[PDB]
RNA sequence: CGAGCUGGAGAUACGCUUUGACUCGGGGAUGUCCGAAUGGGGAAACCCACCUCGUAAGAGGUAUCCGCAAGGAUGGGAAC
RNA sequence: AACGAUAAAAGAAGUGAGAAUCUUCUUCGCCGUAAGGACAAGGGUUCCUGGGGAAGGGUCGUCCGCCCAGGGAAAGUCGG
């Protein structure tokens, strides 16, 4: 409802260089919409959001072996703020 | 966790614990992909406590309704 | 390997009792059991000491010669041996705890 | 025969001492977080900024002394025992290493 | 039952256990999506609804066959 | 025997345990209704960064559309 719909944080170099102006991005569960998540990111931290996307995101990866490869699907959501430059301390990271 | 000093709660504060561990574990994942998580047991025990809630209230729907 | 299902899932010994070693190297060598499990059936007695060496790729300045560790064993010994001779279990008594059984042969102490 | 050697280093040359090593190693160490060339501030101290900082630098400096000590003299010394001392919030750091 | 456990691959650390863990017995509760599946649709696991209960979430109902108060039914079974 | 169209190559610099065959430079040449570019079907993560070198690459290979780690595709209006 508010704390639901999640997956894993983001740490790239581009997802950070843009976070300096107010561009956050938090992955979500393999199943989620855009209307339900919209009210799960604003009521989770405490700030209005405008943009937000979510879609299947697979990623075949492995090492050695004849046991194929698994396809992990983890949707990703990239929210955005209008005037809010920071929320708590995750922006000053 | 299981004693009678837990199932005595009504359907207002007892349900508050349900969304208390789910949100807590949410702030534990961000430390798993950042190298700040040093308590692997903070997830095992946590999820184990979450099940010790939805199972209790579920019993109050058969013992008091038949 | 049947996971060593030859015997059973229990243990005729503990992790705090005195157990000697026989039918092998070092006869009459008494010691205390540390780590042990019924699965792979392993016993770690302070009696049998085997000089071993650990190998580490790169963990902040390796430098590790031959350390001193213990070696696991099987049911090639006799647990609880104080009468200067190997015995077993056949006397079950009680004191004030009716939730635990006792062991004895011709004495009573354990 | 037991001898204990010690050293007293002022907090004057301790801060910049790590600022050159931390940022210096970051430009070499391979971290899945970011590519070797750009590093934020508040990320490396969260990845390995726990026991891969004051520890690595310590074992690094010490090892250099023992290594070069055998290259300038050419004679294996005796056995010594290094003792890890508690680290402060960021000031004078002392240690004690004795031997036979 | 009892003083070990943390699945096979056995590796690393955190931890769970003598206020009776693990494991074995045996009942309960949770049970996404598909699958006769039957809400409607459909190149299985995908898309779209409608209604009722209701702070959000969320819950339940929603095919056709015979009696038509209950209930039963068309699917699956190596071989027999 | 063959190493897969008779569109050829050359030198310098660099790298490296080791280079005809990787990189850089400057020249030579060949395609130019194409040997350019953009989509669709179809493949699937081959893409980009850093690594690696057994095997695949009809020689080498320090290189790869090969092997590993990570990251990368955010649209009320383009398709549906």
């Amino acid at each position: 409802s508010h704390y639901d719909i999640l997956q894993a944080p983001v740490i790239s170099e581009k997802a950070y260089s843009a976070m300096e102006r107010g561009v956050y991005s938090f992955w979500v569960s393999p199943k989620a919409t855009k209307t339900e998540i919209k009210d799960a990111i604003q009521q989770a931290f405490g700030v209005r959001v405008i943009g937000i996307s979510t879609m299947n995101v697979p990623g075949k990866r492995k090492r050695v072996g004849r046991f194929i490869g698994q396809r992990n699907d983890r949707k990703k959501a990239i929210v955005r703020l209008a005037e809010g430059q920071s929320i708590e301390a995750l922006a000053g990271q | 966790m299981k004693p009678s000093e837990m199932r005595n709660l009504q359907a207002t504060d007892f349900a508050k614990e349900i969304d208390a561990r789910k949100k807590e574990l949410m702030e534990l994942r961000f430390q798993a992909a950042a190298g700040q998580l040093a308590q692997p047991h903070r997830v095992r025990q946590l999820r184990r406590e979450v099940a010790q809630l939805n199972t209790v209230k579920a019993e109050l729907a058969r013992k008091g309704e038949q | 390997p049947s996971a060593g299902s030859h015997h059973n899932d229990k243990l005729h010994f503990k992790k705090g009792d005195t157990v000697i070693v026989l039918s092998g190297k070092h006869k009459g060598q008494t010691g205390k059991v540390l780590l042990a499990l019924p699965r792979d059936q392993k016993v770690v007695v302070e009696g049998v000491n085997v000089i071993t060496k650990n190998v580490k790729p790169s963990m902040t300045n390796p430098q590790g010669g031959q350390e001193q560790r213990e070696l696991a064993l099987h049911a090639s010994k006799v647990a609880l041996v104080d009468p200067e001779t190997g015995k077993a279990t056949r006397v079950r008594k009680q004191i004030v705890d009716g939730k635990k059984v006792r062991v004895a042969v011709a004495s009573g102490k354990t | 025969n037991k001898v204990e050697f010690k050293v007293s280093v002022p907090a004057a040359e301790v801060n910049r001492a790590y600022d050159q090593v931390w940022a210096g190693l970051a430009r070499d160490v391979r971290v899945p977080g970011f590519r070797p060339g750009k590093a934020p501030r508040k990320v490396i101290e969260n990845r390995v900024g726990k026991g891969y900082v004051e520890s690595q630098v310590r074992d690094r400096l010490l090892e250099t002394h023992y290594s070069q000590g055998l290259r300038e003299l050419g004679l294996n010394l005796v056995d010594a025992t290094v003792d890890p001392q508690d680290v402060q919030s960021g000031q004078a750091f002392e240690f004690t290493v004795k031997g036979e």
